[PDB]
């Protein structure tokens, strides 16, 4: 279990726009259709997405960046 | 006195006694005080104090959950309770405990629908208790109504 | 629920009593189990969790482990009244309270009651784990000093394990530093010894 | 210790060290023994002459 | 240990650490000394 | 009893009335777990009666707040008992004394935090040997309220019900006393008429096919509220005068 | 700061010849009234504080400094002068149980202003 | 190894019928309070043990009524045949009847005796009857087991058996119910001072002291044979 | 709060949109389980005919085959079998309900299918000379029939009136009647 | 049931160095975790045979408070320095230790002159600090055999650690099988000095305990 969040609010620094990129990245995972770029050590899709966060690879512009390349590869 | 009978009873008048470790088997320094007490349990026993709900019947009026553990009731929340979360922030814990959680019959089937599923997903819709605010205000001659 | 003392079950970790359990995430062990393909129906699900089987014992700890779960004292007052734990089961009738988070809870481990909550979108699960958590409020939001600050047993343990007599067996011992557990354990100085000295790194 | 711990440290291990120290401090407040009786506390002599 | 962020409801946090304090009471020109030079 | 007294609990014990105390008795004849008589002397004997007192026991009845008021004699066999001795022990009584509460062997000393602020470590002997063990009543009550279907009877057929829920139920449905029950089990077996109906072609086969319950009756049996397990210690039943069903009455 | 608020004022200053009004309210005005078109009309203010009781009633939404003392003035007020809430403070969006503009939820409704611009 | 010099059990003594004195030979530095500690805990978690099971009586019915022509109540009476005390050889889940009449003492003395079953306390108090006319008959099973199990985890065991007039009692499976040890010096003069460990136990006679730790050393070896690979 | 007002119940109908809720079906597969359960009985048996509920539907695709596959999703979706809207179709789903190894279970289900008239009019030597079932053994099959719980709805309806209003009161006292 | 024990099967261990390691093991029966870890802690701090250096005959003041003459460290320090050596001797009984070198500064354990059966886990140990001129010094050590410890203020010079351990400590949690959760999961971390492996160590203690009680049960499951 992930003991404390600062790394990922390092990264973010708004401590409450990081609860909003997680969740709308969370909900996709869940959701299905993704593939979790870090890899999983028996861990639900909330921590995940947070540690995932936190090793500097998703937030606000990725994620979307990723939204409108499939959006228009469709 | 009570140094002057503890001497016929073959005790330490000091009242201490050297005890040793269940675990280590090592001796304590600083001997504890042991004794004999008169120890009495009171009426605020566990097996009727615990309490758990996740759903259960609500009310016809308001379409709340009952209360307090009468025929499998829920907890109450308060106004010092909702200053706090807000306090932290924490709007969504909060819009779900208005909704989700409340009189709003068209939420309490999604969401069971969708944890069953795993879906995790929220839809506010909006609650009774509101409607029935509006009822009561229109049966005085005072008229409410709400906008676009 | 009534309370006791976690002398174990660290910060992020609050004891959760089996019997709460499997009622607060009924919905979710219905899910999970028509997940595993044990339950083809509703009807079978709600049998056979009604059955206490071993299986639905092995689904909740395998869905309530990372899953926060938030608990409240009756009269909240300040900001910390509120807070959110990871929940370890226990076998019991008591949820089990960290020690230190009894000095921001006002509680007294006597005759009391805690509110318990479990947040159930991802999202609140998010402000659970971002804001809620014991791991965040340390400093206090009033003047500033943290709040989590040990008073109890704990004050006269350290007190008792950092002083001296005049010279306790072995005053003149010298040694490295790591020796020094070892020679209290087994013989030769107590803790109460002076005038000992060691190399500091 | 805390306040400086988590002053110059950071958040990990100041919450770590607070987690470490109640461990401790229960295991020697068990190991102390530490109890209290009458002849714990000494009433002084001089009282009768002061009273 | 940063600036205080946008959105956050200080009133909330404010007005609410000041009366936690329940701990108060109810039922209720010649002389000058100076302490140092 | 406590170690440690005032000399008040005898007066306490004595006073309260809740045991049985001894008036003008000068020896026992015959002690029972539940009765008592006395051979008065015939120094404290006028003439008229026989000589003989009896004092009727108190025995697992319930109080107010769901407690067990029990009663225990003290006199074995022919003890010359003078004027005014208790006899009974009541509750939390010994010999007369009020006595609430047992006597541990306590020691002061933290105990790896177990003893944090006012939590309290207990030993497995105090469980081993029942100490701190309590007895609970609880009550349960049922009514007939005749309604103008009809009336309700209590007959233990109760339709859609399995034989083993029903293995628990005597003739007239009550349970045998001494049995125990979990969960929702039925207690009695009560049922509501219903109102006639029409010709009811499907009904009218239904019943030529089962019968003996043509949806006749409702199941409004008595079941025990869900996590309560105990052991019925006794029914009574109370009927009004003008009706002698009396099945087991 | 909460203490001071419902300025009064002596002067026209062709805002309004009333006294009562908020003092942010009367900012606005003389900011957009007089840097604007004639800066020649100033409306001279006084603030006076309103303790806890009476300062709370001042507010430009009946929804809120309803329950807090006493709903039956306030509901007749609301009737006769016929006020609109729109739903701005806190404890009205806690009645209607929406998102409360503060925390993460604030940008969503902070989104929901700026949509609020076009349509 | 620089010769460990094993100890030995030797000088087993028999205090009383319920009381043993138990010693050993020297052993080295170290040693003494350890092997102290250790087999305390083993003999008081862990012994083989024969109790009361369950009880049956034709008499009475359920645990919260009376008879007439007996003094006590009947939960005295599970109380006092739960601290009965009693061997039984082999075989196990062994059943023994006890019937009487008359107003003399009940005893342990006046039960059916069977080949492999030895009471140890004859003069045990079965709640006295008063009345001539009182006659008492009944049941008892008496099991072995290890630790205490209380009658409401057996609950499980029994669904449809258990009829209305068969009532449950608790288990205890300890034997011994208190054990200390010491350690002294003594009886080593051609080598270096060594220790001797000096062990009390007062059991309620049903076991044997040198069998009860052979058994504690066994399964403490049963533990640890574990950890050499 | 405490102040007594009502609470919800099943009502013999909750149950089932529930079930029908959790249960994964079309959006026109939940508007034909909607229709269907709106064709209820307290006793548990449909109401409507089948043919009824698919001109009630009003749609050219509703077609039969996708309502009896609905019917019979719904028939087993309750826990207690319902919306057999036949006495021999409330037998079968007992039946199948019951586990395969019974009693003359074949037998029982044979005299179910085509021999309910038999059994109306309780014309055994007519059932024991068409079916050529066991002489005096057919009871024990019949016996298991008895048993199959007719009308499992009706266990869930449960309401009595519990008012008489009287209007005089004449009772016995003192070995006379007054009124 | 009547005689039958849960035996530990999860073994799994893990290291972060070649002299630190922490050691997991299953759910065991009720209280004998406690037992278990005390036991094994206490023997394999209080009685372990190895290899140590008790005393050493340096030229110059056999008091303590001698000087320097270029040394530039104190002997208290060089001694403590001495003290963490770990030396290896293979079959030999005491035998006697010397040195000599140059005047470049850095003292390791090269140093000394190598015997057959005299080894060094690790050469780089520091055991004099750096010199300041080309002065040298003769050490003249001497190490033993011996088990456990004992202080030289009883038993002569500077100490004397036949224990080759550095840290241990046993804790005990809560752990279940299927339902009960009464189970002991007992968790082990010791620090070694060196020349033995961890697991190694502890099943040298266990073997010493099992020897050491296998003449309490007199010959038991022979069969």
């Amino acid at each position: 279990a992930r003991v404390t969040v600062q790394d990922a609010v390092e990264k973010i620094g708004n401590r409450f726009d990081l609860v909003l990129v997680a969740a709308r990245r969370a909900r996709q995972m869940q959701v299905g259709g993704k593939d979790p770029l870090v890899p999983e050590e028996n861990d639900k899709t909330t921590v995940i997405a947070l540690r995932e966060i936190e090793e500097g690879l998703i937030n606000n512009q990725i994620l979307d960046v990723r939204e409108r390349q499939e959006q228009q590869e469709q | 006195e009570i140094k002057e009978l503890l001497k016929l009873g073959d005790l330490p008048t000091s009242g201490q006694i050297r005890l040793y470790d269940g675990r280590t088997g090592e001796q304590f320094e600083r001997p504890v005080t042991v004794g004999y007490m008169y120890m009495l349990k009171l009426n605020h026993l566990v097996d009727d104090k615990m309490h758990a709900r996740s759903t259960g019947s609500y009310s016809l009026v308001t379409q709340q959950p009952l209360g307090g553990k009468a025929q499998f009731g829920g907890q109450r929340f308060g106004e010092m309770e909702v200053w706090a979360l807000e306090a932290y922030g924490a709007a969504y814990t909060l819009q779900e405990m208005l909704t989700v959680k409340s009189d709003d019959v068209n939420g309490r089937t999604k969401m069971y629908k969708n944890i069953v599923d795993g879906n995790h997903q929220m839809e506010p819709g909006m609650p009774e208790s509101f409607n029935v605010l509006l009822k009561e205000i229109r049966s005085l001659g005072i008229n409410i109504e709400l906008e676009d | 629920s009534v309370i006791t003392v976690g002398p174990y079950l660290r910060l992020h970790q609050c004891g959760l009593p089996k019997k709460m359990a499997l009622e607060l995430f009924k919905p979710f062990i219905y899910g999970k189990l028509e997940l595993r393909g044990l339950a083809t129906t509703i009807k079978a699900a709600k049998k056979m969790v009604e059955r206490e089987e071993a299986v639905v014992w092995d689904i909740l700890d395998e869905v309530i482990r990372e899953h926060p779960v938030l608990l409240n004292r009756a009269p909240t007052l300040h900001r910390l009244g509120i807070q959110a734990f990871e929940p370890v089961l226990i076998e019991g009738k008591a949820i089990q309270l960290h020690p230190l988070v009894c000095a921001a809870y006002n509680a007294d481990f006597d005759g009391d009651q805690m509110a318990v909550h479990v947040p159930l979108t991802l999202e609140a699960q998010l402000e659970a784990r971002a804001l809620m958590m014991s791991t965040n409020n340390i400093l206090s939001p009033a003047n500033g000093e943290p709040i989590i600050v040990p008073s109890q047993d704990v004050v006269l343990g350290l007190y008792y394990m950092t002083r001296d007599c005049v010279n306790a067996k072995g005053e003149g011992m010298v040694l490295t530093g790591p020796k020094e557990a070892e020679r209290l354990y087994r013989s030769g100085l107590a803790s109460l010894h002076a005038r000992v000295k060691v190399r500091i790194t | 210790m805390l306040n400086t711990c988590y002053r110059i440290l950071g958040l990990k291990p100041t919450v770590i060290f607070a987690d470490q120290i109640m461990y401790t401090g229960f295991a020697y407040a068990a190991r102390s023994g530490a109890s209290v009786g009458i002849d714990d506390m000494v009433i002084p002599e001089k009282k009768h002459e002061i009273i | 240990g940063h600036i205080i962020n946008k959105g956050e409801a200080i009133g909330v946090i404010a007005a609410q650490s000041i009366g936690e304090p329940g701990t108060q009471l109810t039922m209720r020109e010649s002389s000058i000394q100076v302490k140092n030079k | 009893k406590p170690l440690v007294g005032t000399g008040m609990e005898r007066a306490v014990a004595v006073d309260s009335g809740v045991t049985a105390v001894a008036k003008r008795g000068g020896v026992v004849q015959y002690v029972d777990a539940s009765r008592i008589v006395i051979k008065v002397n015939e120094d404290e004997m006028y003439p008229g009666e026989a000589g003989i007192d009896i004092y009727n026991l108190t025995k697992y009845t319930r109080s107010n707040q769901n407690t067990c008021i029990n009663q225990m004699p003290c006199v074995s066999l022919g003890e010359p008992v003078e004027r005014g001795d208790v006899l009974a022990d009541g509750p939390s009584t010994d010999l007369g004394e009020l006595a609430l509460g047992q006597n541990m062997r306590v020691a002061f000393m933290p105990w790896n935090g177990y003893n944090f602020e006012d939590s309290i470590l207990v030993s497995e002997r105090v469980v081993q040997e029942d100490r701190f063990t309590t007895i609970h009543i609880q009550e349960l009550a049922c009514v007939s309220r005749d309604t103008k279907l009809g009336p309700e009877e209590i007959t233990a057929d109760i339709p859609n019900v399995g034989e083993a829920a029903l293995s628990k139920l005597d003739e007239s449905g009550i349970v045998y006393i001494g049995a125990e029950v979990t969960g929702g089990d039925i207690l009695v077996g009560k049922v509501t008429p219903k109102g006639e109906t029409q010709l009811t072609p499907e009904e009218k086969l239904l019943r030529a096919i089962f019968g003996e319950k043509a949806s006749d009756v409702k199941d409004s049996s008595l079941r025990v509220p869900n996590g309560v397990s105990g052991t019925v210690i006794d029914v009574q039943v109370f009927t009004r005068d003008g009706v002698e069903k009396d099945k087991r009455a | 700061r909460q203490m001071l608020r419902k300025a009064t004022i002596v002067n026209a200053g062709s805002s309004d010849f009333l006294e009562g009004e908020q003092v942010e309210y009367s900012r606005v005005k003389i900011a957009n009234r007089e840097l604007e078109a004639n800066g020649k009309v100033g409306a001279t203010y006084s603030r006076d504080l309103l303790g806890i009781t009476k300062a709370s009633l001042a507010t430009e939404s009946f929804i809120s400094a309803a329950s807090f003392q006493e709903t039956t003035r306030v509901l007749t007020e609301a009737a006769v002068a016929g006020k609109r809430d729109e739903l701005r403070g806190l404890k009205e969006n806690v009645i209607v149980g929406r998102l409360i503009p503060a925390g993460t939820g604030y940008a969503y409704h902070q989104d929901r202003m700026r949509r609020r611009a076009a349509g | 190894v620089t010769e460990f010099l094993k100890p030995r059990l030797v000088d087993i003594e028999q205090v009383s019928s319920t009381h043993a004195k138990v010693t050993l030979e020297p052993l080295e530095r170290g040693f003494g309070h350890t092997l102290g500690n250790a087999l305390r805990r083993i003999l008081l978690s862990s012994m083989p043990g024969c109790a009361v099971t369950e009880v049956e009586i034709d008499g009475v019915l359920h645990e919260y009524s009376t008879k007439e022509g007996v003094q006590e109540d009947i939960l005295e009476i599970l109380l006092n045949l739960k601290g009965l005390a009693v061997r039984v050889q082999g075989k196990d889940e062994v059943i023994l009847t006890l019937n009487k009449s008359g107003i003399g003492p009940v005893t342990a003395a006046d039960i059916t005796h069977d080949g492999d079953v030895e009471i140890v306390k004859p003069q045990h108090v079965i709640c006295h009857l008063t009345d001539e006319n009182a006659s008492i008959s009944m049941r008892i099973k008496v099991q072995r087991g290890r630790g205490y199990v209380p009658a409401s985890t057996r609950i499980h065991s029994e669904e449809d058996e258990r009829p209305i007039g068969r009532l449950l009692v608790d288990a205890c499976y300890s034997p011994v119910e208190r054990i200390a040890y010491n350690v002294e010096a003594a009886r080593v003069e051609q080598r270096t001072d060594l220790d001797k460990l000096v062990i009390e136990m007062e059991t309620n006679g049903t076991i044997d002291p040198e069998e009860a730790i052979r058994r504690a050393a066994t399964i403490l070896a049963e533990q640890l044979e574990a950890f050499v690979d | 709060l405490p102040v007594y007002q009502g609470e919800t119940t099943q009502t013999l109908q909750d149950y089932l949109m529930w079930q029908v809720e959790l249960t994964p079906f079309t959006d026109t597969d939940r508007a034909i389980a909607t229709s269907i359960v709106d064709a209820v009985d307290d006793t548990g048996y449909l109401t409507i005919q089948i043919e009824d509920i698919v001109d009630s539907i009003g749609d050219d695709e509703i077609g039969l085959e996708e309502v009896e596959a609905v019917l019979k999703r719904i028939q087993r979706f309750d826990p207690v079998g319902v919306a057999a809207k036949d006495l021999r179709d409330c037998l079968l789903i007992q039946l199948s309900q019951f586990a395969k190894e019974t009693p003359w279970l074949e037998e029982a289900r044979l005299i179910i299918s085509d021999h309910l008239d038999l059994l109306a009019n309780h014309d055994f030597r007519t059932l024991m000379r068409v079916t050529r079932l066991k002489e005096e053994v057919l009871k024990e099959a019949v016996n298991l029939i008895q048993s199959l719980d007719p009308r499992p709805g009706q266990s869930i309806q449960t309401s009595e009136p519990e008012y008489v209003i009287p209007d005089v009161l004449v009772r016995k006292v003192s070995g006379r009647w007054t009124v």
